[PDB]
RNA sequence: CCUCCGCAUAAGCCUGCGUCAGAUACUGACAAUUAACAGCCCAAUAUCUACAAUCAACCAACAAGUCAUUAUUACCCUCACUGUCAACCCAACACAGGCAUGCUCAUAAGGAAAGGUUAAAAAAAGUAAAAGGAACUCGGCAAAUCUUACCCCGCCUGUUUACCAAAAACAUCACCUCUAGCAUCACCAGUAUUAGAGGCACCGCCUCACUUGUUCCUUAAAUAGGGACCUGUAUGGCUCCACGAGGGUUCAGCUGUCUCUUACUUUUAACCAGUGAAAUUGACCUGCCCGUGAAGAGGCGGGCAUAACACAGCAAGACGAGAAGACCCUAUGGAGCUUUAAUUUAUUAAUGCAAACACCUGCAUUAAAAAUUUCGGUUGGGGCGACCUCGGAGCAGAACCCAACCUCCGAGCAGUACAUGCUAAGACUUCACCAGUCAAAGCGAACCUCAAUUGAUCCA
RNA sequence: GCUAAACCUAGCCCCAAACCCCACCUUACUACCAGACAACCUUAGCCAAACCAUUUACAUAAAGUAUAGGCGAUAGAAAUUGAUGGCGCAAUAGAUAUAGUACCGCAAGGGAAAGAUGAAAAACCAAGCAUAAUAUAGCAAGGACUAACCCCUAUACCUUCUGCAUAAUGAAUUAACUAGAAAUAACUUUGCAAGGAGAGCCAAAGCUAAGACCCCCGAAACCAGACGAGCUACCUAAGAACAGCUAAAAGAGCACACCCGUCUAUGUAGCAAAAUAGUGGGAAGAUUUAUAGGUAGAGGCGACAAACCUA
């Protein structure tokens, strides 16, 4: 099947500017109370999630260095301790991941 | 084309010579004969058809010893390696020719008729009338050209004048100067005519290509004389 | 008979032009 | 999770995912592949070189087979050159195709079917299915199973229209017909048990087969299949052993073929993001019914209907897209093929006569081989049949003229005379021209019938 | 306001005048060994004759005359006479040309496109859209109207045809390019005039000169000369491959690689200008295949399918 006639620009505009095809305005956007960058109510803040992701990547690099090779997952819990922090009595008996930076305020 | 005949060797030898098939193609590269092509590779064995070829420095009638009788891929009749003096040569074997036999080749036309013995070569004038001959020459010294296929035998009918009448296997009659040499007996492999191919593959082995698929819709001649 | 028209290839430069 | 592969050599290509720097597997610069592997050879003159390979030993052969030197003379005093990369070649492409060889026979090597989501229809692939088991259908196609007994054709293995036909066609061993008495480029380094050109198709038996009707088996039912008998036609006819992706028939089984469809998975699909064609397209503000009409309307007439828009399906219409219809007819348009179509023998082969003392040349004749060209028209489409020119009568009643593959008659002469001589006003005219008609007067003489009863130019 | 638009000179056309280190024929562009092998030979056909067969063109004047000629289409003499640039193009034009390059094809061979500033760079307008989607109804317009629509009237165009809105052809649209050449005799206008004309020719008012006067694209074809057997048909040389099982020296059976392509489904601008999946035939032979060579179109080759010879 092939077009019997060329579709006019008027018809084409009627089709491609219909409200369905138009991009809908999103009303679920809000300001993240922590950093102030925009976020969607149901989605995590991109900026804060990036912070957490980069800190997690650093901690995981430290974990990999401590483990030293594949198939070396510890059988004991892990605790991340930053500069100026000493293992607590509760943290005793857990492998310590030492980060060469001060404790982040958001991380507790 | 660049076709050059493989028949370039100039010195007679016993060694099988490496042939080159033509496939029925002329030197121009075009097909001149149909139905020829392929087949088993063969080596040519130079056949000395001049049975009376006295060895260098030698002359007169001479005898030779049959070393072996061998199948020849290029001939219906099997050949024989016959050796005399200090030379060997391939010849056309006769029916009852065995290894170790003695074969006499002579040029003497005696007043009487030589006692014909199968396998020996004598001038046609010396043969008894009615003997079975083969490898007959058209002219004295030309070399055998007739009655050379398996089981073929000519008949010596008459010896009028200094000429001999030969009935060829096709029953045509031929006048040849009596001095021309012929060998007694019939050619070997007499049962060649009763050979059953059995399969088209055997013809292809022998080198005969299949016929074209396209569909298509007497007194004995006079005697041929060479005198 | 069998009627076949071979495809016609357009010159390559037309589609190989660059800025 | 896959492993078709993969690694090398050959062939091919020619720097085509190495480093750096830039942009917006690209651009510029830089670097690289190192000979032992491979290529690139040989001083002459003669002269040697019968005895395969197959574990080569037995055996077994037929298709009869790649592998060898000596004699004399010259001659050592010298390790260059070239390929070496890659994700690669031929297919317009990072193309599901093609691509020789050695090893690996599933890999130690090489790879990723899913961009994300949902789980609509339709579509593709797959799995499963109650009871039934071909009732589907042209046909058991496909699928599932492993499954008998036949018939036709072809003997068989093979070959074929690359890209719609794989066959009953072509070939084929075997048999048969014809031609040929011979050597230095095929046939053939051969010689009648040979070679070539053919026909048909193994072998075996003969020199009965097919058609007209009646009937039997097979099914519940048969224009299907098989088997009989009965009437006439017509040394190449019968005979199926084996074989066949050949064409029909069939038992049993099998099964989604079907009664009668359903469920699920993958792809596809729909939505989101990136990239982004093709045919088509007069303009379209692009409704239904009836009627009309260039003989079938969205657009015309009379009615009815009617806010505007997307998205997904459907295929009734847009005489839908696609290919200036392959069918049919026409064209004083082609081409292929066949000929006892026309015209030729330039070319070969023979002869014969010349010329010369068999060959060559010239001229004729006969064949083979070919070559050039054509294959009328009317026509109730075309073909077949009939017809094609001329005159009389109706149609066409009365000046003239009127078609018909309309109705009827006829003609292609005959006869009589030899002024059936010559000239010349004026007229007619078959709707043109050509052609065909009549004719006063005059000279010269005596004192043409018939409707058609025919034909130009050129050329003889 | 984006795509874009324009531009002037790169050059070209017609005339005049004038005559114009090394390597490389072997596999070209390869330093360096016994050659011998060397070229002349009527064009044909299309086309016209409305077919086609003999035939058909390749200074002025005499003259389109003598002649030739299926005496027809047409062909056609000789004696004799005397013989300094552009009312061109200007980037779809003009050379094909920025180049015989890129690209395409094995080869012969085919064959393009295009650029635009300024003295110095060491300084508004085609189509298509967007601004700005759309309102009942209809060849989209016209008559109008206060009012865009609503009202009434109106069956796109071209070609072809007896007759087309036709559901007959062409066209998506914009820009550019793209198609009537000429004699005889007439007619009009001049000059001169029984003469005209700048030799020839015409003339019983003619003659000289001028004005006016006849298209584009398209076949299947035919012939000549080249190029092609890296595909395919066959052949030549020397090579290679064919597991395993049954049988036994087999154009044997089953069945890998390999070759082929029976049937079905998908695909049909496809992965593919013939493929994919399954299924299937052969798979020690008349097998398959790599390499180099050969047969070339009045031809080759062909187990004839009028097969194949670079889709
Ligand atoms: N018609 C024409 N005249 C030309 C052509 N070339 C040159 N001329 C003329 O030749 C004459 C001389 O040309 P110039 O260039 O002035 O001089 P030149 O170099 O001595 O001339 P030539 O000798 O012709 O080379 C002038 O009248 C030019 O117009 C040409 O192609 N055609
Ligand atoms: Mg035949
Ligand atoms: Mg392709
Ligand atoms: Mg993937
Ligand atoms: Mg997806
Ligand atoms: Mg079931
Ligand atoms: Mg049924
Ligand atoms: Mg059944
Ligand atoms: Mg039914
Ligand atoms: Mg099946
Ligand atoms: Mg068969
Ligand atoms: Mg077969
Ligand atoms: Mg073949
Ligand atoms: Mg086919
Ligand atoms: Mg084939
Ligand atoms: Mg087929
Ligand atoms: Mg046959
Ligand atoms: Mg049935
Ligand atoms: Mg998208
Ligand atoms: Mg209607
Ligand atoms: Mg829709
Ligand atoms: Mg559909
Ligand atoms: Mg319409
Ligand atoms: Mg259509
Ligand atoms: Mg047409
Ligand atoms: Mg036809
Ligand atoms: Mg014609
Ligand atoms: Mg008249
Ligand atoms: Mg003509
Ligand atoms: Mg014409
Ligand atoms: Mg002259
Ligand atoms: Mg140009
Ligand atoms: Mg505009
Ligand atoms: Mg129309
Ligand atoms: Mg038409
Ligand atoms: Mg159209
Ligand atoms: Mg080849
Ligand atoms: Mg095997
Ligand atoms: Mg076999
Ligand atoms: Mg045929
Ligand atoms: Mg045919
Ligand atoms: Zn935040």
């Amino acid at each position: 099947a092939a077009p019997k006639n060329r579709r006019t620009i008027e018809v084409n505009r009627c089709r491609r500017r219909n409200p369905q095809k138009l991009i809908k305005v999103k009303n679920n956007i809000d300001v993240c109370p922590e950093c102030g960058h925009l976020k969607q109510k149901h989605v995590l803040c991109a900026y804060c999630y990036e912070k957490v992701c980069k800190e997690t990547a650093e901690i995981r690099r430290q974990i990999g260095k401590q483990e030293g090779g594949p198939f070396k997952a510890p059988t004991i819990e892990t605790v991340v301790l930053y500069t100026g922090e000493t293992p607590s009595e509760q943290d005793q008996g857990k492998r310590i991941i030492e980060r060469d930076r001060k404790r982040p305020s958001w991380f507790t | 084309a660049n076709f050059v005949s493989w028949k370039s060797r100039t010195k007679y030898t016993i060694t099988p010579v490496k042939m080159r098939k033509s496939g029925g193609r002329d030197h121009t590269g075009r097909i001149r004969v149909h139905g020829i092509g392929g087949g088993h590779k063969q080596r040519y064995r130079m056949i000395d058809f001049l049975r009376f070829r006295p060895e260098e420095t030698k002359s007169g009638p001479f005898e030779e010893k049959v070393i072996q009788v061998r199948y020849d891929p290029c001939r219906s009749a099997d050949i024989a390696l016959v050796a005399g003096g200090s030379r060997k040569r391939w010849i056309i074997a006769t029916e009852n020719m065995q290894a170790g036999d003695t074969i006499l080749n002579s040029n003497h036309i005696g007043r009487m008729a030589v006692a014909a013995r199968e396998g020996d070569a004598h001038p046609l004038g010396a043969l008894p009338v009615g003997t079975l001959i083969n490898n007959v020459e058209s002219e004295p010294g030309r070399g055998a050209q007739y009655i050379r296929a398996a089981g073929t035998c000519g008949v010596l009918l008459r010896k009028v004048n200094g000429t001999a009448i030969i009935q060829l296997p096709s029953k045509r009659q031929m006048q040849v100067l009596e001095t021309c040499v012929a060998t007694v007996g019939r050619v070997s492999n007499v049962d060649h005519n009763k050979r059953v191919i059995g399969k088209a593959g055997r013809n292809r082995w022998l080198g005969k290509r299949p016929n074209s698929g396209r569909w298509h819709r007497r007194p004995l001649p006079p005697m041929k004389s060479y005198v | 008979k069998k009627r076949f028209t071979p495809p016609i290839y357009q010159p390559k430069f037309k589609t190989e032009k660059e800025f």
